[PDB]
RNA sequence: CGGGGGGAACCUGGGGAACUGAAACAUCUCAGUACCCAGAGGAGAGGAAAGAGAAAUCGACUCCCUGAGUAGCGGCGAGCG
RNA sequence: GCUGUUGGGAAGCAGCGCCAGAGAGGGUGAAAGCCCCGUAGGCGAAAGGUGGGGGGAUAGGUGAGGGUACCCGAGUACCCCGUGGUUCGUGGAGCCAUGGGGGAAUCUGGGCGGACCACCGCCUAAGGCUAAGUACUCCGGGUGACCGAUAGCGCACCAGUACCGUGAGGGAAAGGUGAAAAGAACCCCGGGAGGGGAGUGAAAUAGAGCCUGAAACCGUGGGCUUACAAGCAGUCACGGCCCCGAGGGGUUGUGGCGUGCCUAUUGAAGCAUGAGCCGGCGACUCACGGUCGUGGGCGAGCUUAAGCCGUUGAGGCGGAGGCGUAGGGAAACCGAGUCCGAACAGGGCGCAGCGGCCGCAAAGUCCGCGGCCGUGGACCCGAAACCGGG
RNA sequence: GGUGGAGCCUGGGAGUGAGGGCGCGAGCGAUAACGUCCGCGUCCGAGCGCGGGAACAACCGAGACCGCCAGCUAAGGCCCC
RNA sequence: GGGAUGACCCCAGGCGGUAGGGGAGCGUUCCCGAUGCCGAUGAAGGCCGACCCGCGAGGGCGGCUGGAGGUAAGGGAAGUG
RNA sequence: GGGGCCUGACUGCGAGGCCUGCAAGCCGAGCAGGGGCGAAAGCCGGGCCUAGUGAACCGGUGGUCCCGUGUGGAAGGGCCA
């Protein structure tokens, strides 16, 4: 019994160019180019939700580095103190007292300043 | 081993018979995959690359043309071509083991015996070539029609009564096979049939 | 029983081995067959039951034995299967070449000889050939030795 | 078609009972003056063959 | 009275290669296959033992199974059978 | 087999019935055992053809001892020389056939049984004929776990055609409206083509350039966005606008990161190969044999092959034979042993189920399935060349 | 001592038989070569996945099942990018 | 380890990867299942889907087109991606 | 290095091992047969050692007396060297 490619092809190709919608040119319009740049895509997410954890914490420290040294001491020592201290608030928490409740950081940076 | 209901006017009187007690269910497959297969005709065809209807030139030269690399365009590369593997002639049929069948022929009946769904009769009383003679008998036999029936007698009349039924398997004792038992879900048979059959399985 | 129920017992009917379907299956491209290479080409590699990639053959280098025949060829001269006293048990009375031929003992057209590896019983025996061992247990054992001609 | 049995085997060969290769040894078909008596002597008996290639001419052997 | 020519393959006779295989190649193989020619027919050939070959036996020929990839053949190589 | 019902159409769903030696299938406005063509089961030939079976003719057929020693297939048998066939490739080389030379006999003859001689046996050449069982498939029919318009024959259609070639020869593409043409009167813009209403239809982006109508490709309208930017074009975070009704979709301004796919490579984004794009064809199979594994059946036993009967998707018969039950040896030959050997020596290849009679397991064997191997085009396409006949 | 995708044995299926950089020991080379030929090892090959090295298969770090807007570290780094 | 057996639960450890070995599955054509079930209140196919289940290949659900075919659990065979 | 008598420069095997991809190549105690040198214990299966060689196929010579193509022989072979 013969056996076609039938409906089968077609289908497939129809999966790679909806998750291809949006890409320029025949990218996005063009089967072989769906599959060479979804491929890519594919890797840079993954590669890159690995690094948006590095992206903020990188950002973070640069706003607490930022509060940390309106009080007369920079990011370095801080950390140390809040060490030394047995304080485990992170920096993503870290960063958000230090913008709205900015007289809570102050403290931390006194439980800080202290703590050494 | 099995009481079987043997239906007689003087009544629903019981027979015994030493079928089977263990069902293999591969087995009976087996057999099936068997009879299933070596009915297969074989007519699948596909026209080699050499049986195709054409020439056998080089289209055009090795080298220099700019394009690719052909011979004849018979080729399965090309379209309308040569098939690659396709099929041929064949003999699906081959050769099951006797006992496997003459065990699977046992295990088959001994399985509806277990269930009850087997049933023998002496003879069918009024039954003469005319289906609606069947209907009759078979109603006062408990046949309603809501099971499918393996008919096994060589009375004539009887098979060709009820050939036409669309719940009604008709065979000659002679030809009693497992896959046709399988397909049912009663069987009734002739003590006659009955008999042959024993001297089958023994 | 019913014909969904037949199934055939697990492990029976194993699926095959398509090669040259993708990548996932772990069998695509070069179809398990390797990269380039006379192995890979198709048609592929000389009986490797003997060739060896030039050098004379292990077979070939090794020397023949005995007589290899002459025509018109073999030489007919009577032939003679041994069945041992044990695998003669079963019988009761009177064995001879044929019931251990319908039996599944001896083979047709050869002769009948009597072996010893069992222990005789007192047995009217015939046959072609007994072995001294076989003999001096066949006698012992009440039994009656008959050779043929 | 069926396979057909090597000559070139069943006439330097022989499969034991218990599926080995035998084949004679090799080296006194003649410059035999000079050899030992030991290396004669001994060259005059069969050896079983190396397990690889006897596998091989089993192969070659269908129905010995 | 008969013949002449045609017929898809199938059949018998007269002739008859090569690539290829032998991991080169000449004997060998491919194979008396492909092909050419004459002929015949619904079939053609073969066929009533100056046979087979060891049974003191068989009983024309044809075909299939089996005997058997046995006996044997072979730069005893590939392979043939 | 009518009705009722939804529907453009009933064969659909409901109610009540019927046939069935016919519930194979195909049609009918859709899905019909009972509407049409058919199916099971039966009928049928004035005339041509055939007539392998029946009956009838005819040519043709037939005894025994006794003596006789006329006949019993000629350039033949037979010898040598040169070849062909047979499994036989000069081999120890017979047998069958015959191109060259020499060259008999008629049963007390002659050929044969693998050079030759003898014994013993088989046959009776040099004239011819001979049914069926066997092979093929232009033709007709039945049937498919065969194809379904790049498939299946090269042709489903006006195909060995158009077209290519001086010629042999090469060799396509091309199917489908609808249940029914009821195939769009008439009017309007236009030379026409084409369209716009009217009208038909269940449906007219089913309008004949017609079933379904995908993708590349082209265009019109809309939302977001872009003229100080840089780039395998994407991914992550955020923000602005649009849509849908703590959420999601489309879009992209900025910041971060980021060297196509495949191929062949020690190593490619790679200035190494292949590919403009899309859609369809397109490459590890089959038969026999072998060898491991596996699910089963039987088990010192297992199994049949061609065939015969049965069936018309019914299976059963068939034991010839093959593998196994014993191996060792070049062999005679011995044999649980055997071979080298003087050996009672030494060595090679060999030799011996589990519980309580039973059951269970197994050597082995058989069919299935699977991987791999041998033989064939053997995973697909590709040479330059050889050969044969035209 | 060691219970590890350790080892022994029998059997089936392969691929590989074109390696390359680095480090140390040599030969050859000119105490040249991204040179060549061997030895122990390592890595790339197959980790062209990740961090460092401006960028770079093989130098330093480190063996990526998947997800997080959590924490600690290695090489390397902390004036600005 | 539970419990008894692939019922699901807990603890621990493994899971970069070319050639290549192995295992478990999806999907296409076809056959039994089928004189059956689905279908004009609309089959197969086609365009959308931000919803559902699946690691994934894929499977359902819904809306538009489409207008007569399709085919389940469980198995079989391939011109199967 | 000298000399005396000698032929073990044995036949039939050969446990166990070195080496090793195959096949080969290498060492070899000891048992019997029959001998040699020695008072004896003991040594001797060529050479202080490591190269001085060539697998199968085909055929020659001596021996064996295994097969002998209806039987007894022969042709031609196989085994030993
Ligand atoms: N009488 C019989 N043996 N009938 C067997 C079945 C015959 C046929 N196949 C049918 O179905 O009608
Ligand atoms: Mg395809
Ligand atoms: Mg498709
Ligand atoms: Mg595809
Ligand atoms: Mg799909
Ligand atoms: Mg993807
Ligand atoms: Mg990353
Ligand atoms: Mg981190
Ligand atoms: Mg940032
Ligand atoms: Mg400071
Ligand atoms: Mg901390
Ligand atoms: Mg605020
Ligand atoms: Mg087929
Ligand atoms: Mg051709
Ligand atoms: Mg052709
Ligand atoms: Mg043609
Ligand atoms: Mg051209
Ligand atoms: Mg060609
Ligand atoms: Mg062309
Ligand atoms: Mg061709
Ligand atoms: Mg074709
Ligand atoms: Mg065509
Ligand atoms: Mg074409
Ligand atoms: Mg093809
Ligand atoms: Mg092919
Ligand atoms: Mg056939
Ligand atoms: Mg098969
Ligand atoms: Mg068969
Ligand atoms: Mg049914
Ligand atoms: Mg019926
Ligand atoms: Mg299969
Ligand atoms: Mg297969
Ligand atoms: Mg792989
Ligand atoms: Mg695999
Ligand atoms: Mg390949
Ligand atoms: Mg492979
Ligand atoms: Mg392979
Ligand atoms: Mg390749
Ligand atoms: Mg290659
Ligand atoms: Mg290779
Ligand atoms: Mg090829
Ligand atoms: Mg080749
Ligand atoms: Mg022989
Ligand atoms: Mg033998
Ligand atoms: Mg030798
Ligand atoms: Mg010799
Ligand atoms: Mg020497
Ligand atoms: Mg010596
Ligand atoms: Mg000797
Ligand atoms: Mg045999
Ligand atoms: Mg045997
Ligand atoms: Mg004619
Ligand atoms: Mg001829
Ligand atoms: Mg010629
Ligand atoms: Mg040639
Ligand atoms: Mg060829
Ligand atoms: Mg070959
Ligand atoms: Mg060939
Ligand atoms: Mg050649
Ligand atoms: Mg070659
Ligand atoms: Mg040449
Ligand atoms: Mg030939
Ligand atoms: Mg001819
Ligand atoms: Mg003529
Ligand atoms: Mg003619
Ligand atoms: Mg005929
Ligand atoms: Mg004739
Ligand atoms: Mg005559
Ligand atoms: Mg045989
Ligand atoms: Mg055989
Ligand atoms: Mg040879
Ligand atoms: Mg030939
Ligand atoms: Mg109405
Ligand atoms: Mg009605
Ligand atoms: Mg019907
Ligand atoms: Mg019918
Ligand atoms: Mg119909
Ligand atoms: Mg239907
Ligand atoms: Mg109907
Ligand atoms: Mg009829
Ligand atoms: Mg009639
Ligand atoms: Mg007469
Ligand atoms: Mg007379
Ligand atoms: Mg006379
Ligand atoms: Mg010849
Ligand atoms: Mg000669
Ligand atoms: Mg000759
Ligand atoms: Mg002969
Ligand atoms: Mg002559
Ligand atoms: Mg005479
Ligand atoms: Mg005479
Ligand atoms: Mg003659
Ligand atoms: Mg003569
Ligand atoms: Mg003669
Ligand atoms: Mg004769
Ligand atoms: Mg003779
Ligand atoms: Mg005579
Ligand atoms: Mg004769
Ligand atoms: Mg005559
Ligand atoms: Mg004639
Ligand atoms: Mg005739
Ligand atoms: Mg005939
Ligand atoms: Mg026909
Ligand atoms: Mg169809
Ligand atoms: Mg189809
Ligand atoms: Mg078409
Ligand atoms: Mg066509
Ligand atoms: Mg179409
Ligand atoms: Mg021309
Ligand atoms: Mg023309
Ligand atoms: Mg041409
Ligand atoms: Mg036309
Ligand atoms: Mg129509
Ligand atoms: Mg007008
Ligand atoms: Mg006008
Ligand atoms: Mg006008
Ligand atoms: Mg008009
Ligand atoms: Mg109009
Ligand atoms: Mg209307
Ligand atoms: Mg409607
Ligand atoms: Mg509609
Ligand atoms: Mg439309
Ligand atoms: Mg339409
Ligand atoms: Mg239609
Ligand atoms: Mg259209
Ligand atoms: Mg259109
Ligand atoms: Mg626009
Ligand atoms: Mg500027
Ligand atoms: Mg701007
Ligand atoms: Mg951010
Ligand atoms: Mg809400
Ligand atoms: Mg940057
Ligand atoms: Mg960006
Ligand atoms: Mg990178
Ligand atoms: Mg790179
Ligand atoms: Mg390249
Ligand atoms: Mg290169
Ligand atoms: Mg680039
Ligand atoms: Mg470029
Ligand atoms: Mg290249
Ligand atoms: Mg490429
Ligand atoms: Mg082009
Ligand atoms: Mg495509
Ligand atoms: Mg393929
Ligand atoms: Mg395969
Ligand atoms: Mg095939
Ligand atoms: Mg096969
Ligand atoms: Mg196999
Ligand atoms: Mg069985
Ligand atoms: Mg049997
Ligand atoms: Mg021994
Ligand atoms: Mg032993
Ligand atoms: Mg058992
Ligand atoms: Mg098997
Ligand atoms: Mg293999
Ligand atoms: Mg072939
Ligand atoms: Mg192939
Ligand atoms: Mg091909
Ligand atoms: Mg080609
Ligand atoms: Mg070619
Ligand atoms: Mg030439
Ligand atoms: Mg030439
Ligand atoms: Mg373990
Ligand atoms: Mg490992
Ligand atoms: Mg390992
Ligand atoms: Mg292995
Ligand atoms: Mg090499
Ligand atoms: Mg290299
Ligand atoms: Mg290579
Ligand atoms: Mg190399
Ligand atoms: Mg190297
Ligand atoms: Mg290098
Ligand atoms: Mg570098
Ligand atoms: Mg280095
Ligand atoms: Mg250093
Ligand atoms: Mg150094
Ligand atoms: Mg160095
Ligand atoms: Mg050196
Ligand atoms: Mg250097
Ligand atoms: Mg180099
Ligand atoms: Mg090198
Ligand atoms: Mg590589
Ligand atoms: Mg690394
Ligand atoms: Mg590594
Ligand atoms: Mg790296
Ligand atoms: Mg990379
Ligand atoms: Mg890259
Ligand atoms: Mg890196
Ligand atoms: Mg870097
Ligand atoms: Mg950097
Ligand atoms: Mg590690
Ligand atoms: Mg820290
Ligand atoms: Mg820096
Ligand atoms: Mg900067
Ligand atoms: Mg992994
Ligand atoms: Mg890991
Ligand atoms: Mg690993
Ligand atoms: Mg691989
Ligand atoms: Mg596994
Ligand atoms: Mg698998
Ligand atoms: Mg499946
Ligand atoms: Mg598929
Ligand atoms: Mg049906
Ligand atoms: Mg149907
Ligand atoms: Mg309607
Ligand atoms: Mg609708
Ligand atoms: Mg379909
Ligand atoms: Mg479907
Ligand atoms: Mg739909
Ligand atoms: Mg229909
Ligand atoms: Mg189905
Ligand atoms: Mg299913
Ligand atoms: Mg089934
Ligand atoms: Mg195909
Ligand atoms: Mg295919
Ligand atoms: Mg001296
Ligand atoms: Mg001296
Ligand atoms: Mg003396
Ligand atoms: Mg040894
Ligand atoms: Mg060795
Ligand atoms: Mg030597
Ligand atoms: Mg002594
Ligand atoms: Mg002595
Ligand atoms: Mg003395
Ligand atoms: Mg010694
Ligand atoms: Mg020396
Ligand atoms: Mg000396
Ligand atoms: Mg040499
Ligand atoms: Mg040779
Ligand atoms: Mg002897
Ligand atoms: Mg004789
Ligand atoms: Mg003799
Ligand atoms: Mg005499
Ligand atoms: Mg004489
Ligand atoms: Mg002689
Ligand atoms: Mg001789
Ligand atoms: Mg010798």
């Amino acid at each position: 019994p013969r056996a076609k490619t039938g409906v089968v092809r077609r289908r497939k190709h129809k999966k790679i160019l909806k998750l291809a919608k949006g890409y320029w040119g025949l990218r996005s319009k063009s089967f072989r180019k769906a599959r060479e740049t979804l491929f890519a895509a594919g890797n840079y997410a993954y590669a890159h939700r690995k690094r948006r954890k590095r992206d903020f914490r990188r950002l973070w420290i640069v706003r607490i580095n930022a509060a940390c040294r309106q009080h007369g001491l920079n990011y370095s020592t801080f950390i140390h103190g809040l060490k030394k201290a047995g304080i485990e608030v992170d920096r993503k928490n870290l960063a958000d007292l230090a913008v709205r409740e900015p007289q809570v950081f102050a403290e931390l940076v006194e439980r800080a300043k202290a703590a050494q | 081993v099995y009481q079987i209901p043997v239906l007689s006017p003087s009544g629903r009187r019981e027979l015994a018979a030493d079928l089977p007690a263990e069902i293999n269910p591969h087995l009976l497959w087996e057999v099936v995959r068997w009879q299933l297969a070596k009915r297969r005709r074989g007519t699948a065809s596909t026209k080699t690359r050499g049986e195709v209807a054409y020439s056998g030139r080089k289209i055009w030269p090795q080298k220099h043309t700019g394009r690719a690399r052909h011979g004849d365009i018979g080729a399965p590369i090309f379209v309308g071509g040569g098939v690659v593997f396709g099929p041929k002639p064949r003999d699906y049929s081959y050769t099951l083991p006797k006992k496997v069948r003459k065990k699977g022929l046992a295990m088959a009946v001994a399985d509806r015996a277990r269930e009850g769904k087997l049933l023998l009769v002496e003879a069918f009383a009024g039954v003469n070539g005319k289906t609606k003679e069947f209907l009759a008998w078979a109603k006062e036999a408990g046949l309603d029609g809501s099971e499918s029936v393996l008919l096994v007698t060589g009375n004539e009349l009887v098979r060709r009564a009820a050939r036409n039924l669309p719940w009604v398997v008709t065979l000659a004792p002679e030809g009693l096979n497992v896959y046709d038992i399988v397909r049912t879900e009663r069987l009734v048979m002739d003590l006659d049939a009955w008999e042959v059959f024993q001297n089958r399985i023994g | 029983m019913k014909l969904s129920d037949l199934r055939p017992n697990p492990g029976a009917n194993k699926r095959r081995k398509r090669v040259g379907r993708g990548p996932g299956s772990g069998h695509g491209k070069t179809a398990t067959r390797g990269h380039k290479g006379q192995k890979s080409r198709s048609g592929g590699l000389k009986d490797p039951r003997r060739f060896e990639g030039g050098r004379s053959t292990t077979l070939m280098r090794l020397p023949k034995r005995g007589m290899q025949g002459q025509v018109p060829g073999e030489i007919k001269r009577p032939r003679y299967q041994g069945v041992n006293l044990k695998d003669l048990a079963r019988f009761e009375g009177e064995v001879t070449p044929e019931l251990l031929v319908r039996a599944g003992l001896l083979k047709k057209g050869y002769r009948l000889k009597i072996l010893g590896e069992g222990e005789a019983k007192p047995l009217k025996v015939v046959a072609h050939a007994f072995s001294k061992s076989a003999l001096e247990k066949l006698k012992a054992a009440g039994g009656e030795p008959v050779l043929l001609e | 078609p069926k396979m057909k049995t090597h000559k070139g085997a069943k006439k330097r060969v022989k499969i034991t009972a218990s599926g080995k290769v035998v084949a004679m040894k090799t080296g006194k078909r003649h410059l035999n003056w000079q050899k030992s008596g030991k290396e004669i002597r001994q060259k005059g008996r069969k050896f079983v063959l190396a397990k690889p290639e006897a596998e091989r001419i089993k192969l070659l052997l269908p129905y010995e």
